[PDB]
């Protein structure tokens, strides 16, 4: 139930897009978008049935700036979702987040004496692990990008 | 016209870490402000924050901090915004994944994965038609790979936009 | 092209461009209301001898006029207004034009760019309030965009699924000096990439093959064939598939022949309800399956296979999903459908008249009948004799409710572009400025205009704008001293609870209120108060006698009800032939 | 203790939960255009007599009635529209209440929640349309949290910059029955983080440490003193600063005391612009610092040290950079200004007679005069005639335009909220429906109204609302057959032409158009028509003793123009000295 | 505010260079230099304004042996600064310097029972991390080279 949108030359491209999930009342599970001077590739997962997914893949094409909408859900995708978790870096409990960032195989970008910041990347199954497994240590502030998908293309 | 373009920054390029409720339309109330304040949104990446029930939007706005002070308190005029943080005048992590499908042959795939080994890009999916990298890090490493993969048969660069937290260090 | 009223190789103001930009798109009339920022267009709009700005009073009446002038042309209407309130009253007519698919261009004078965002002067964020209710909108930022904006605007308004377009031009942008490249082509790659193709011919036989396994088909026309003069009726003249229009589908088929069924649906006629629900082949032809049509989500033609064809890809199967579908402009999609059936002439007859005569025995049995109660004039009689007084050439306009319904289920609309109403929106106060626009797109047609109890008074702003322009806005009044549609809602649903559904003073119950004859005397129109059986057609005779406008206060009984009225989201079995007001 | 209309454990229709939650805030008058989709709330109204339906004739008139009832009471006014098209007609008045900082609540029905945004019937996704122009929207999806958001709406109506809250309810939500869980807290977690705390005197020290540093102060008050009844008058009783009242603040300072600077800015009084453009400390109490008061951002009192007190944090520094800035509820922080500075009452400056001498020599040298060209009534006289006759205090509504500032510069106001304005929106059509809402906020009190020739006609439908509600509105129509604001914006901008300014009929331009006598007599209301000064005091004499409402019709001379008027981005150096229409 | 200097055939090349920051009174923030038989590439960051930086990029060319001075500050550089920190290797507190040298991704060249020696390398943002984050363990003796920059060259 996830959608990739490619859009064209306008400003506030998201406002056309994030409108027509709200004004259509069909909730987005997550969203992220690599905007540029004229191009942007949205990746929107919408927690709805495949019937209402069939609407919003075409109702988003009722917008004008959308160059392409492809429901990427049926494909074998690569759902990769970054999550820059800032964790309380207390060395009584930092000492196991060491491997518990090595397991998820993520860099640790900035460390303080009470705040380290990791860069967990990939499958949302692995992301909801970290959102639960590293929740057992006191989390300062999770920020996460949206799930991004692509075609595992073969012919 | 296949690939997403190069980079998502200019000179001004302020970053605002929003912190909003998990309302189903809460993105459109927030970028509704960026539109209604006449701001282009250069990059944006939403997601669920540490307290499950609220969200967190990390934006990129090309506006100087005088105009951003006309936005950070203006985004406070929204109901769902708990806080905004002008991270741009602070040191801050700037990590952004970037899924780059590249159509390559067999021998050129050798001369791509090595570049992906330079950037510590986990080549998440490969075929014979193509290979899809997945690098992560600051936007300069993002634009360096896309400046270096324009020689190769690039495909849909499904980026994700600058995600930020102000480091304490 | 046309005559250039401006030097084609010289940089001049945005105001020089804007009125010429419409004049380089063949515009003859805009409904422009000047203001704090829109006046700069009006500085140059007077300079266009071609585009006579019909000045409105309310810009809501202006933007309603850009529907009557739209949906009686085929050309898109244009309403120009101002930021602040002028922009925030397009939003009625814009939401009218979104839902009923009325092509429209909403130019709007916007705040200067330094004062944009800050809400300095009257900056309603217009493309941020009207992002929903328009098909597209354009806060322009440079004047060189304005030609490729407006060429895209008239592309987006007219072509595609024809909806409204807005354009925000800032006040300094209209003052800014630049170059009008009309051959600055449309940088609109998204819309033209799936601007819908002509349907392929082998796909068209698949509909024709579905007639062969359907002895009981029904043609379900909506506003798609509003661009077809005879192209729908010729298809029914080719193949005996019975018509069944919807509300905006009225007019598109000539609804006065003997095959002619009527507007189907919840307040649609019950002898059109049997045809749609017992059928096997819904020919949903340019129509969007509304909720005043389906009743229940499943009990709308559940025993029928559906072909739904439409100019929108997205609108196909937005409701319950059809079986076969083209994304064809049905004006064109008929013109390949009719191509095969003049060729494939009579090896399949497809004129099984006993299914048509399954409803021609119901054409009389559940008819457009009612009772005259007392010697006072009954409401739907006067619109009925209006048709025979007007040859069916009179382009109606109406507001919303009973005088939308009693306008709909009685009148014989010969041509399309003849039924001019807010449909899926249901903007009250529509008809009196709808006829204003209809007095420009068909400016010599006999544009009679039924209004109602409330929906007359809501936009008597534009009663001024008849007198400044001397139009045949022959304003019929289906006044019954009470907002009767919601009175018709309140008795058949919830306890007949009069929540001031009566418009007039309830201490002045048994008297006419208001004395809306002096509304016509307020401007200079004559009027007529019709109250009894003694003046049924009589003032309506004098209506078409009087050149220019007229008013016809047909006051009707204070309790009346539209038949039928299925329950909201209700099953097909609860169709009625009743009225409970007396 | 709330007088519950029904049992506290009655599972009933959500409209009963809704309409009890309105009165549980403690409101008494709604403006409810009846519902083909908001049906139950008018039905649940009818089982209540504590709440009053003043059913408007137009929803834009309804929300402007909800505007007038808000800004002539201060209690957060409630409109109700029908879903969809009725809700599009609020978008005018909702754009007023966010721009003019009016505490409004817009209850509206929606469609069934199974049909929301499906291009459905009677639908406008108005929760997403008016996202940009309200303080908050709502799209509640359960019955049990209907009064959750209602008390949150009346929180959001009262708290901060008092904005509108469009509160939507789906039609099947009130058609779903459940029990009202009343006392649940404000689900409002982010807004409490800027729920503005009382700014203490340590934060007010660097104001009163600069009051003695202030040699040339000015009291730039506006819509933030809309609650300051005498607190601003107490503040000038403490320290004596010459005022500068804007439009929503007209009334706040009673503009007949010694420092009687009525209105400042680009269209203000020129001797209050002299008071503001010559200050060394621009002291501001609740202003939004717009373009049409400031001209340039950097030159509007460039030689001043701006302090600016607002309940709204975002407004601080939005249009105008402040030198030192302090937030906080002004009337609360003025009670924490005047009732704390008495320790400094023998310490503070009070040395402003040398600054009171500047205004006194420029009071008469920069006068408020006019031109009695023959006997064609100066309306600037006719409001000085008004307070000569209206016995002092009078709750006055306006449309907007040249007749807006004629209320501003030429009435001696005595109390805030005894004055109405579409100042920030500039809403043409505000006049007559704000006379409705003031006539139920202050019903027995003198609700006088002045309208222009278009803005009266633009919302003239609400004449019928008066006789239904017996309101004593006293409307004065400042007719000049002309778009009176922008005809001066022809002259002082670019060219003395008559480009679409002429509202009237060019076939009877010397005669009245439209005939407002036969407007009010159409709705049975008494009227008048004035052009001579001898009848001017006579007609107002007939006005203020008229039982129920009254209309009159002065004739503004169609070529009379008001000082000042600068292009946007101007200073008092760029003032106009004597600009007319001849 | 950083400068790369390439110098020619002399001995005591630094004395010309480190003089003309001292005798010009413009403080060096850091310095390092790869001297050879005739070539040396200085990399000098001078904590001053861009005005006084414009002086010393040319006042260092008042020296004769300087083949080239390039203010490398405006370029996208690669500031890489080595820091051979010798840390007290007490195994009660050594046990977390393990990952806290893995985070900074540095070799550990020599270990004793009370003194281990790490080789933190790279961005001075990452170097001032170690100078603060590993300051929370008792540091024997930090030695660090100066920040070295190069052009991230593209055309
Ligand atoms: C109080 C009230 C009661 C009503 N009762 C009824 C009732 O009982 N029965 C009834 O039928 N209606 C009723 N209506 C009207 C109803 O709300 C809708 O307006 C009606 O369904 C109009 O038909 P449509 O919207 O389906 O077709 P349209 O008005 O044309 O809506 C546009 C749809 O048709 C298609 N279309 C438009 N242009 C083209 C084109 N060029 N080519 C192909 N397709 C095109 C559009 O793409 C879109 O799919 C009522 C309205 C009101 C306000
Ligand atoms: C054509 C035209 C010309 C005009 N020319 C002028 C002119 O020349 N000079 C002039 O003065 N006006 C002029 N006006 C009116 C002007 O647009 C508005 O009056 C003004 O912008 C808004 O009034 P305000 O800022 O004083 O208060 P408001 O904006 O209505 O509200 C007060 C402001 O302070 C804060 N505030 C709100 N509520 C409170 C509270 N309860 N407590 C504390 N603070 C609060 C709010 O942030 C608000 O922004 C003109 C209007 C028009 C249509
Ligand atoms: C702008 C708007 N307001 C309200 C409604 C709801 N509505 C539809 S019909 C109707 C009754 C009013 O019709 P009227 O003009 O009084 O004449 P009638 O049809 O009752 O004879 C109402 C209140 C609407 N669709 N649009
Ligand atoms: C719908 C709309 N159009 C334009 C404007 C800008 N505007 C405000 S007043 C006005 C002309 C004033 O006419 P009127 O309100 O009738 O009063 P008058 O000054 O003529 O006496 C204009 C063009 C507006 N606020 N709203
Ligand atoms: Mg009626
Ligand atoms: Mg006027």
């Amino acid at each position: 139930h996830t959608i990739s949108v490619f859009v064209g030359d306008e400003s506030g491209m998201i406002n056309r897009i994030a409108g027509v999930f709200a004004r259509r009342g069909y909730n987005i599970e997550s969203l992220a978008v690599g905007l540029n001077r004229d191009k942007a590739l949205f990746t929107i997962v919408v927690c709805g049935t495949e019937r209402v997914l069939q609407q919003v893949i075409e109702q988003l094409q009722k917008l004008v700036n959308v160059l392409k909408v492809e429901d990427i859900s049926s494909e074998p995708q690569v759902e990769r979702e970054l999550m820059l978790v800032k964790v309380n870096a207390h060395p009584e409990s930092r000492a196991e987040i060491m491997w518990l960032v090595d397991t998820f195989r993520a860099r640790v970008v900035d460390i303080a004496e009470h705040a380290l910041t990791i860069e967990v990347t990939g499958d949302p199954g692995k992301m909801i692990a970290v959102e639960r497994n590293l929740k057992k240590f006191q989390i300062r502030e999770i920020v996460r990008t949206g799930k991004i998908a692509l075609r595992r293309e073969k012919m | 016209g296949l690939l997403t373009d190069e980079d998502t920054s200019g000179l001004r390029s302020h970053t605002l870490s929003l912190l909003v409720n998990d309302i189903p339309g809460v993105l459109n109330i927030v970028t509704g402000v960026f539109a209604r304040r006449g701001y282009n949104i250069q990059s944006l990446a939403v997601g669920h924050a540490e307290t499950k029930g609220i969200s967190r939007i990390t934006t990129v706005i090309p506006a100087t901090d005088e105009s951003v002070s006309k936005l950070v308190q203006q985004l406070y005029k929204l109901v769902d915004v708990h806080e905004v943080h002008d991270l741009t005048h602070l040191p801050f992590s700037e990590r952004e994944l970037m899924l780059i499908k590249i159509a390559v042959n067999a021998a050129a795939r050798r001369d791509v994965l090595d570049i992906a080994s330079i950037f510590r890009a986990k080549a998440v999916d490969v075929s014979d038609h193509t290979i899809t990298l997945q690098l992560t890090g600051d936007l300069d490493k993002m634009v360096a790979l896309q400046r270096l993969l324009e020689p190769y048969g690039i495909c849909e660069v499904a980026r994700t936009g600058r995600v930020a937290l102000a480091r304490e260090s | 092209t046309f005559i250039s009223r401006f030097a084609p190789d010289q940089p001049r103001k945005g105001a020089d461009i804007l009125v010429e930009a419409l004049e380089r798109q063949g515009v003859e009339t805009v409904f422009a209301y000047p203001g704090g920022a829109s006046m700069e267009i009006h500085q140059a709009l007077t300079r266009s001898s071609s585009i006579r700005n019909v000045l409105p009073r309310h810009e809501q009446g202006g933007v309603f006029a850009a529907e009557g002038y739209a949906r009686s042309s085929g050309k898109p209407g244009i309403c120009i207004a101002t930021s602040g309130p002028g922009a925030t009253n397009l939003v009625s007519g814009l939401a009218d034009a979104l839902l009923d698919s009325v092509p429209l261009v909403a130019i709007t004078g916007q705040v200067p760019r330094r004062m944009i965002g800050t809400d300095a002067f009257q900056e309603t964020p217009i493309v941020e309030v009207t992002r929903s209710i328009t098909k597209h909108n354009y806060l322009v930022m440079d004047v060189e965009d304005i030609p490729r904006i407006i060429e895209e605007a008239f592309f987006l308004a007219t072509s595609g699924r024809p909806g409204p377009v807005l354009v925000d031009v800032p006040k300094d942008i209209q003052q800014q000096l630049a170059i009008p490249n009309w051959e600055q082509a449309m940088r609109l790659p998204g819309y033209m990439s799936r601007m819908p193709k002509p349907p392929e011919d082998s796909h068209l036989e698949q509909i024709v093959r579905l007639i062969s396994e359907s002895k009981k088909p029904v043609l379900y026309v909506g506003g798609g064939c509003l661009n077809s003069s005879d192209e729908l009726g010729r298809f029914v003249e080719l193949t005996g598939i019975p018509v069944a229009s919807t509300l905006m589908g009225l007019g598109s088929y000539p609804c006065d022949d003997e095959l002619s069924l009527h507007m189907l649906g919840m307040h649609g006629t019950v002898y059109a309800n049997y045809a749609v629900e017992h059928s096997d082949l819904l020919l949903a032809f340019g129509v969007r399956f509304d909720d005043r049509v389906t009743g229940k989500l499943e009990a709308f033609a559940s025993r029928a296979k559906i072909v739904h064809i439409d100019i929108d890809s997205a609108e196909i199967g937005k409701n319950k999903t059809p079986h076969v579908s083209v994304c064809g402009d049905v004006k064109l999609a008929l013109q390949g459908m009719n191509k095969v059936l003049e060729n494939r002439a009579e090896e399949l007859k497809l004129d099984f008249g006993v299914w048509r005569n399954e409803l021609n025995v119901q054409k009389q049995k559940f008819p457009l009948s009612f009772k005259t109660f007392g010697e006072a004039i009954p409401p739907q009689y006067a619109i009925k004799v209006l048709d025979e007084l007007t040859d069916g050439k009179a382009i109606i306009s109406t507001g919303v409710g009973q005088h939308q319904m009693w306008a709909a289920q009685f009148y014989n609309y010969k041509k399309p572009r003849q039924w001019l109403s807010s449909g899926g929106l249901g903007a009250m106060g529509f008809g009196l400025p709808a006829a204003i626009g209809a007095s420009v797109a068909n400016p010599d047609a006999i544009v009679v205009d039924i209004d109602g109890d409330g929906s007359f008074i809501m936009n008597v702003q534009e009663l001024a704008t008849i007198r400044v322009e001397n139009l045949p806005v022959k304003v019929l009044l289906l006044n019954n001293q009470h907002l009767g549609m919601v009175m018709q809602w309140e008795d058949r649903f919830y306890k007949a609870n009069r929540a001031h559904t009566f418009l007039g003073d309830p201490a002045q119950e048994d008297e006419i209120f208001p004395n809306m004859l002096l509304f016509a005397a307020a401007c200079g129109i004559p009027a007529a108060r019709v109250t009894k059986k003694a003046d049924l057609r009589e003032a309506i005779q004098t209506m078409l006698d009087t050149p220019g406008p007229y008013l016809l206060d047909v006051i009707c009984p204070h309790q009346e009800h539209v038949l039928p009225m299925i329950p909201s989201g209700g099953t097909f079995n609860d169709v009625i032939t009743e009225g409970d007001g007396r």
